[PDB]
RNA sequence: CACCCCCGUGCCCAUAGCACUGUGGAACCACCCCACCCCAUGCCGAACUGGGUCGUGAAACACAGCAGCGCCAAUGAUACUCGGACCGCAGGGUCCCGGAAAAGUCGGUCAGCGCGGGGGUU
RNA sequence: AGUGGACGUAUAGGGUGUGACGCCUGCCCGGUGCCGGAAGGUCAAGUGGAGCGGUGCAAGCUGCGAAAUGAAGCCCCGGUGAACGGCGGCCUAAGGUAGCGAAAUUCCUUGUCGGGUAAGUUCCGACCUGCACGAAAGGCGUAACGAUCUGGGCGCUGUCUCAACGAGGGACUCGGUGAAAUUGAAUUGGCUGUAAAGAUGCGGCCUACCCGUAGCAGGACGAAAAGACCCCGUGGAGCUUUACUAUAGUCUGGCAUUGGGAUUCGGGUUUCUAGAAACUUGGAUUUCUAACCUGAAAAAUCACUUUCGGGGACCGUGCUUGGCGGGUAGUUUGACUGGGGCGGUCGCCUCCCAAAAUGUAACGGAGGCGCCCAAAGGUCACCUCAAGACGGUUGGAAAUCGUCUGUAGAGCGCAAAGGUAGAAGGUGGCUUGACUGCGAGACUGACACGUCGAGCAGGGAGGAAACUCGGGCUUAGUGAACCGGUGGUACCGUGUGGAAGGGCCAUCGAUCAACGGAUAAAAGUUACCCCGGGGAUAACAGGCUGAUCUCCCCCGAGAGUCCAUAUCGGCGGGGAGGUUUGGCACCUCGAUGUCGGCUCGUCGCAUCCUGGGGCUGAAGAAGGUCCCAAGGGUUGGGCUGUUCGCCCAUUAAA
RNA sequence: ACGAUGCGCCGAAAAUGAUCGGGGCUCAAGUGAUCUACCGAAGCUAUGGAUUCAACUCGGAGUUGUCUGGUAGGGGAGCGUU
RNA sequence: GCGAGCUUAAGUUGAAAAACGGAGGCGGAGCGAAAGCGAGUCCGAAUAGGGCGGCAUUAGUACGUCGGGCUAGACUCGAAACCAGGUGAGCUAAGCAUGACCAGGUUGAAACCCCCGGGGGCGGAGGACCGAACCGGUGCCUGCUGAAACAGUCUCGGAUGAGUUGUGUUUAGGAGUGAAAAGCUAACCGAACCUGGAGAUAGCUAGUUCUCCCCGAAAUGUAUUGAGGUACAGCCUCGGAUGUUGACCAUGUCCUGUAGAGCACUCACAAGGCUAAAACCUUAUGAAACUCCGAAGGGGCACGCGUUUAGUCCGGGAGUGAGGCUGCGAGAGCUAACUUCCGUAGCCGAGAGGGAAACAACCCAGACCAUCAGCUAAGGUCCCUAAAUGAUCGCUCAGUGGUUAAGGA
RNA sequence: GGAACUGAAACAUCUCAGUACCUGAAGGAGAAGAAAGAGAAUUCGAUUCCGUUAGUAGCGGCGAGCGAACCCGGAUCAGCCC
């Protein structure tokens, strides 16, 4: 198995994926950050995958 | 044993009395063996590089109180 | 920078610091003064903090004395060493020239320079 | 095709292993093999084609494509040993039935006792503590047999003490014929030193008239075969197997050769008062004789006919499927390494070594990493830690609170060094800069990688702002390149338009850890060995060293009743010699023959005898021990290849 | 009488034949201190001579200086044979 | 030669001679992954860069010669092997068909017949006995450039059987045959021979010849199925450009944590006082991984305030990547080694000449040539053997000189 | 029908190579040949051979390496029969 994993993060409207490790450790489900790809402003990123 | 690790050629890369271009690296260090005077800015691994072109000068009362300024 | 003194903020960057200690007083600063609220304490207006006089120089702080402590610190002499030139089988060591500490003694100091302001001799 | 088995047919033929005869042949089906079973698991092509897509106006064409159904075979379950085997280490399937045992098996080992010899490492018989016996890779016996091996005894011997005399064929001399391996060139001595460390050839010193001839076998590291031992070569070959890969062969499903039919049909169509006759597309047993195979009759193999006889749509063969496949075949089987092997190591981080720049080796001295953290980040704001003493509730050396001291004696996620008190340590509020596009400048590296990085854009986050954010105090938390997966993008996309496929940006797959990484895919063995090389490199011998070995000397505790030193000398120290086991790797792998014996010897002296002494715990005698002394001398046998050692029996002494 | 020291004695045995290189040396040829005088190299100086380079002159030549140990190697000028 | 252009190939026509032949090649524009834009271009949402032109527009191209590179035997010789198609059973390993051979002597199985399994006769069996041929090779010796490429004398095995032997014949290369050694297969069988592939490959060895001039190395670093081999640096040389940038030495400045030295922290540790002994004080010490300290030196910069001549880059060719000693400084070792591994200087490698008897490394001194010239270095001056049996104050009477120490006198 | 050394610095795909070799048919030659083609201009108009395109395209453990064709230029050019 593994503990930590490399999870992906698609934007609302889905153009992009930033990919970085979380860890099943403290993060038992949560994955909600933000970044700017195709749109100007940084947008919400649901790092579920 | 018989193990060992690569050299990290650290040092005072630029010695006082050396003109320096902006972005020249002047001291390499594990930490703040030098503490960066006026004109200099210290990086992530605590190497400190000049920002402004000019002469390099050592402020140095020592005992962790050594600083590197650059004079234009 | 007329003379002192206070509040602050620098340079310096323990020869400036500690302790013993004495002066200080509503001028400055400081505690005490109260707290539903601004604001805050992972409990306490102790800390921030907001509303103020008395009171008091107690404590803290400022300023003087102070060589018990720390801090600095020669000269002199070495240690060591650059070059030169040697001995000992060896560990090791010597000589010539020149650079030369560390520790200790002698002795030095409870500092030294600014800038703005406040109140004094009215 | 044809043959052998075999013109044989289960009392025969093939294979495997034991190896007359005798008494016998125990335990253990767990793995492996094989033989049975075959409820279930898995498993190819094929049958099926539900759906997912292109491309066309569409008909249609076309790329993928499940579920179910598909054999052997493996997983599973029994069993099988005169199957492969196992029957031991202060739980495994079991743990040794008989018989034997110091063995052809015994390391310690010359085991202990007895036998035999004056003396027995051998041998024989007992014992058993069987390193490391054992029952058809057979256990225990066995008469007879053996150019078999071992031990003994008789007999006789020149095997020997110890050699002598004789014969003949050489050998030698004369005449005739007359080669060979070899050969840098030779005007080619002894010592001692020196040099690549074994000198005729370099140094000194000694000796030596020129030349033969018969002899010997120390030297010329003599001769001969570019070491068969050892190491190396990304050499070779033979052999092995549960290394890899294939594959003859071999088993299995489907299709063709290959067919009528009855019989049960999950189903097809037009057929008809949920229904069945014409009929199947198949499958399934069963059966049939024209395909085919095979056998008998004047016509031996073959063809005909066969009153014919048997099998039979199987067997055989063609394609294709999946399995078995050391029988065959082609190969893989790492390096460093004070010789190879074994052990260890292979990448990154920290310190010392590292000789005050950077750098620097070692199978040198120490230890870490193959990750973590949704907050251990960004920012804003706020706290200050060990430890001690006095005092204290159930606790008391150390819980917890309270005062005093407290540039840190703490902490910093893991290892340490640096660093840190105005914080990187501790504690909250907000949110993600754990951003996209860039990169002036440098550090570092052979490259390739790697490190740091001001500032600009778009846009965020915190702060009232200055400002700070493109990860963590820092230094480890990692692998180019190829081949592919997933999401975007709209660059190529072969006549054109599309699509298939490809490119790009993102991301995923690596103890490829032998960590710059030979393939997608790989172990042994050689003593039957072969080649090419190496004194680049071991075994011997010489050399250098001298830890270990041999020896001496100093001291002096005590022993010696007494008295250190007649003798002996703790615990420590100093030297010598090069004889031991070594280290090192210097000459020698186009060759330096190695252990023991035998034969010749010669030298040292640290002296076993003999000679001269001193002291003595020397009355005498026999001694002890030290000094001077190398002329000579120092025995014969049993045991073992032995050196050695033990023993017999003597010695001036062995 | 303990001491510092200068030069020496003992301590101090290996293997074919000895030795400081030999002779021989104290009636110094040992030694420590000084001072000369000479020997002594392919180093340096003299005379002659030729190359490499470079300046300097005339349409390689000549002058002045200078240089010339050499393995793997790089460069250059040339001699011999068909 | 022609030059912003330059030139053919195949061929055609001529040949005692060469011309024609422009298909085609190179220069002229680059950036990009490509579409594609174009002195601009890729990355990107615009500005920060990369390559590129301007600028120095550095002129190209067809030949010749030569240095290198590639590919092919590719400087020459040299494998053990592998594969293909053949040739071989006239040797030898077996089979088959068919013929032949085995003196002589010993022993006396059954069966058969008498007297009671036993005795007698009789008979003539056997992988029986002895021993010639013959077949075979057991032990010593000789032979060992042989008489002989496997024998000879003597000794030994069998010798009616699983025997010997003729002829003819069959079986062969991963194949045959094998009472089993991997033995035999035409005198080298763990895979014959011949021809061929084929000049296999060879990171391995050896060898590579005419002369003179000039310069002159390396045995280091990193990477490697790498270590005795290669790649890239490092060092050499040739040419072009640059133009003192070099180099030593001096001044100025900065950086360093060694020697030493110290305990202020860490480990250790020496005698005491103090005390529920950690702690504490007086005194006393060691430290590669201890540092309150801390030189000499050393490195970077700048100058040249001073003598010198190297340097830098760019293009062609290399080799070297095995080092050896000594001294100093460390590690490893035993404070061993002509030991092993690093730093550093010098020599040797690549070095001649004088000294050190001799002697790559030590001490002196870098050989252009010639001289029957002079001064010197190290080292020397009794004879060998060149040069003071020099001078002056001593020292040692030991041949010390001309081989150590603790210790004694 | 069909190698293997060899290269790949090992070695399986790969190459070495349809090389060597064996075997068959045949001639002075042979083969091939008169487009159900190349190809992208609605061109070409049999086959063979040279130059070239060109180491371009492309194939490849995308490794060692392997490598076209069209256009165009020449040599020769006849299409005939069922
Ligand atoms: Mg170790
Ligand atoms: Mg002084
Ligand atoms: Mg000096
Ligand atoms: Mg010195
Ligand atoms: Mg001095
Ligand atoms: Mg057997
Ligand atoms: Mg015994
Ligand atoms: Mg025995
Ligand atoms: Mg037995
Ligand atoms: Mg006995
Ligand atoms: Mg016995
Ligand atoms: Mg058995
Ligand atoms: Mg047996
Ligand atoms: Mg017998
Ligand atoms: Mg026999
Ligand atoms: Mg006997
Ligand atoms: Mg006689
Ligand atoms: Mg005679
Ligand atoms: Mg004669
Ligand atoms: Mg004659
Ligand atoms: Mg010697
Ligand atoms: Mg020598
Ligand atoms: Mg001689
Ligand atoms: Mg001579
Ligand atoms: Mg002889
Ligand atoms: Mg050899
Ligand atoms: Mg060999
Ligand atoms: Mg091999
Ligand atoms: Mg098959
Ligand atoms: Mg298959
Ligand atoms: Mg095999
Ligand atoms: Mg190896
Ligand atoms: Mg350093
Ligand atoms: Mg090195
Ligand atoms: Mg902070
Ligand atoms: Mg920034
Ligand atoms: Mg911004
Ligand atoms: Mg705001
Ligand atoms: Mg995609
Ligand atoms: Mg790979
Ligand atoms: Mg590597
Ligand atoms: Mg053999
Ligand atoms: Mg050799
Ligand atoms: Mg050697
Ligand atoms: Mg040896
Ligand atoms: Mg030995
Ligand atoms: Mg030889
Ligand atoms: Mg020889
Ligand atoms: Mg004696
Ligand atoms: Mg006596
Ligand atoms: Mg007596
Ligand atoms: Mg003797
Ligand atoms: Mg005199
Ligand atoms: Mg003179
Ligand atoms: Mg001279
Ligand atoms: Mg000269
Ligand atoms: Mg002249
Ligand atoms: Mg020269
Ligand atoms: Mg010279
Ligand atoms: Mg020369
Ligand atoms: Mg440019
Ligand atoms: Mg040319
Ligand atoms: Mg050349
Ligand atoms: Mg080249
Ligand atoms: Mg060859
Ligand atoms: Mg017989
Ligand atoms: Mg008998
Ligand atoms: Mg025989
Ligand atoms: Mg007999
Ligand atoms: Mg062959
Ligand atoms: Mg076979
Ligand atoms: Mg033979
Ligand atoms: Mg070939
Ligand atoms: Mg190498
Ligand atoms: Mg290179
Ligand atoms: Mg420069
Ligand atoms: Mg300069
Ligand atoms: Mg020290
Ligand atoms: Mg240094
Ligand atoms: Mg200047
Ligand atoms: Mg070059
Ligand atoms: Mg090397
Ligand atoms: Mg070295
Ligand atoms: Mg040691
Ligand atoms: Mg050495
Ligand atoms: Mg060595
Ligand atoms: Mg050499
Ligand atoms: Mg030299
Ligand atoms: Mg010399
Ligand atoms: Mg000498
Ligand atoms: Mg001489
Ligand atoms: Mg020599
Ligand atoms: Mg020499
Ligand atoms: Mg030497
Ligand atoms: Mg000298
Ligand atoms: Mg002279
Ligand atoms: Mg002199
Ligand atoms: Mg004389
Ligand atoms: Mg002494
Ligand atoms: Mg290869
Ligand atoms: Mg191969
Ligand atoms: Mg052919
Ligand atoms: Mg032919
Ligand atoms: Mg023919």
């Amino acid at each position: 198995p593994r503990i930590i994993v490399k999870m992906e993060s698609s934007a609302g409207t889905g153009f992009y994926y930033t990919t970085t490790k979380n860890r099943r450790n403290t993060q038992a489900k949560l994955e909600l950050k933000k970044y700017d790809p195709v749109a100007k402003k940084h947008v919400v990123f649901r790092e579920k995958k | 044993n018989g193990r060992d690790s690569n050299p990290k050629y650290l040092g005072v890369k630029k010695f006082g009395g050396e003109v320096v271009k902006a972005g020249n690296i002047l001291v390499r260090q594990r930490g703040t063996k030098f503490k960066a005077g006026q004109g200099v800015g210290m990086g992530r691994d605590h190497t400190l590089f000049a920002l402004s072109d000019g002469k390099v000068v050592f402020i140095n009362k020592g005992k962790g109180a050594r600083f590197i300024s650059i004079e234009a």
